[PDB]
């Protein structure tokens, strides 16, 4: 069980370490990725100069590789080389393969912006990049957590966790419902998603732990966002609508056997930061293919959450709290 | 915010 920091409902991280020498950094655990990196101290990035580097020749426990390799993510690249070494989380280890990155200025408006240090994927083999066995089946392999799975609990605001290994019935209420995926690389789940009146039935579902954000096909959005008068500020992805709105629908999502809804308040907040009766939609246009919905953050803050690689699933329940 | 791999 791993603490996660909770910063305005669209970030969550939590300690890891490397090496011989514990070397602590913050890591983005996320589900939508299957690659752990950290930058490395040869970082001379400027998004580096405020982050916990790693320093291999500190760690007796260090492998060398360096093969270069790269990781793109929707807010960015970074591009490093792999290095191997025991990465540790809570009480467990285990020797792992990594990236040092070392170039982090495709990631550059936010790595600066944001306190974490690196991502921990979470995902299944095949979306990695280096075909590389993810820690919680690895983890199961060596006997050291009693199943390969692990647990998502987000908060609304003042922490989270990450549980690696088993469920703690604690997190929710109710019955824990297990949807089966289409595909092992996301975790990915088929259903019918309702955006109010706008319906794509059995849409590509990610369940994705590193997203901010609910996330639509841009076409399917223009739809919805057109009559629900928001407005974008030019330029960032930041849809506003007043706070004082009556006709937010609570979101439906359909499977073969079970519906999940979330309400206007898990999807929206107020920007504290400019006018608190305006208000900030967690609904973004995001163009993977012609029908990927990304279920971000928003989603998980009001679903307990179970990922299940012996079942090849995700487990949903309405967390508690 | 953040959106996570390609």
């Amino acid at each position: 069980s791993i603490e996660l920091d909770d910063v305005a409902n669209l970030m969550f991280y939590g300690e890891g370490q490397i090496g011989t020498n514990k070397q602590p950094f913050m890591f983005i655990f996320d589900t939508g990725s299957a690659n752990l990196w950290v930058p490395s101290v040869n970082c001379d990035s400027i998004g580096c100069s405020t982050k916990h580097l790693y320093d291999a020749s500190a760690s007796k426990s260090y492998e060398k590789d360096g093969t270069k390799v790269e990781i793109s993510y929707g807010s960015g690249t970074v591009r490093g080389y792999f290095s191997k070494d025991v990465i540790s989380l809570g009480d467990l280890s285990l020797p792992y393969k990594f990236i040092e990155v070392t170039d982090a200025d495709d990631l550059e408006p936010i790595y600066s912006g944001s306190e974490f240090d690196g991502i921990l994927g979470l995902g299944w083999k095949d979306l990695s990049i280096g075909s590389i066995d993810p820690v919680v089946v690895e983890l199961k392999k060596q006997n050291k957590i009693d199943n390969a799975l692990f647990t998502f609990y987000l908060p609304v605001h003042d922490v989270g966790y990450l549980t690696i290994g088993g469920i703690e019935s604690d997190f929710y209420e109710g019955p824990l419902t297990y949807e089966k995926l289409n595909h092992d690389l996301y975790w990915q789940i088929d259903l019918d998603i309702h955006f109010g009146k706008y319906v794509m039935q059995k849409a590509n579902a990610v369940v994705d732990s590193g997203t901010s954000t609910i996330t639509a096909p841009t076409s399917f959005l223009n739809k919805f966002f057109r009559d629900m008068n928001v407005i974008k500020v030019p330029f960032l992805p930041l849809y506003v609508t007043t706070c004082d709105n009556d006709d937010l629908p609570t979101l439906e999502f359909h499977s073969r056997n079970n519906k999940y809804t979330l309400e206007p308040e898990f999807y929206m907040d107020p920007l504290s930061d400019i006018d608190p009766a305006l208000c900030m939609l967690y609904i973004l246009p995001v163009d993977i293919d012609d029908n990927t919905f990304i279920l971000g953050d928003p989603f998980m803050r009001k679903y307990f959450t179970v990922f299940d690689y012996e079942k090849e699933s995700v487990g949903f329940a309405v967390a508690k709290n | 915010x953040v959106v996570x791999a390609x």
